[PDB]
């Protein structure tokens, strides 16, 4: 379906066998799914297209809202509260949008291991990666931050590894 | 409504509150300067008034 992106929920070719009856007895699973299909997926398709026939005759649409960018608050004011309040709430809409990328990549996780099936330990180190890598940078980012969180933390957090990391290459570098 | 209403009415409350603020912090300070020195209007307690002295002879020279 075109519902959804391909490219950012990859699925492989999904590559099938075909039917190689060996013995002359019929399966039950065929006529099963025969006359399943016949008395349930009909009934369903036709009530479907009926539906997306009366849709059809009344089209609207809804937009995705954008938002612009506004200054971090790196270039805030000490306290200058209306800038602060902007990179505030800028902030706050980030940190979603970081949880979501964090929820997509768990989704693309599990729907590999699901997939491969017993060997899942093998064919989704892909998504193994990915995943741990997504997840390194968001502890770095927001984890420890408290229930209390606010950007100025978040900016306090990033100084003080910044401080830490440039500290041990000068060591590195100096030894 | 819309997310903009509620947007600017935090502006707006957020700077009022800001400005109070630093006017009551601005306030405490005066006070205290005010009371510290006694320069200002304020805190300026009554003295002697000047103008009941009696400027005439006073029947001796020396005053």
């Amino acid at each position: 379906p075109d519902s959804w992106d391909k490219d950012v929920y990859p699925e492989p070719p999904r590559r099938t066998p075909a039917p190689a009856p060996q013995t002359s007895l019929p399966n039950p699973v065929t006529y099963l799914t025969k006359i399943f299909d016949l008395l349930v997926d009909r009934p369903v398709t036709l009530a479907r297209e009926f539906i997306e026939q009366q849709h059809a005759k009344n089209r609207y649409y809804y937009y995705h809202r954008e938002f612009r960018r506004v200054p971090d608050i790196t270039e805030c004011e000490e306290k200058d509260i209306l800038c602060m309040f902007e990179a505030e709430m800028q902030w706050r809409r980030d940190y979603k949008v970081d949880q979501e990328i964090v929820n997509i990549i768990q989704e693309r996780l599990k729907a590999c291991q699901q997939r491969e099936g017993e060997s899942y330990r093998q064919n989704c180190a892909k998504e193994l990666e990915q995943f741990t890598q997504v997840s390194k940078a968001f502890q770095d980012r927001y984890s420890d931050l408290g229930a209390h969180y606010s950007a100025r933390k978040c900016l306090a957090k990033q100084k003080q590894r910044m401080l830490a990391e440039r500290k041990a290459a000068k060591e590195a570098a100096a030894a | 409504d819309g997310p903009e209403k509620n947007y600017e009415k935090t502006m707006a409350i957020l700077q009022i509150e800001a400005e109070k603020a630093e006017l009551r912090l601005k306030e405490l300070e005066v006070r205290r300067l005010m009371r510290a020195r006694g320069d200002g209007p304020w805190y300026q307690y009554p003295t002697i008034d000047k103008a009941l002295i009696d400027h005439s002879p006073k029947t001796t020279p020396d005053n």
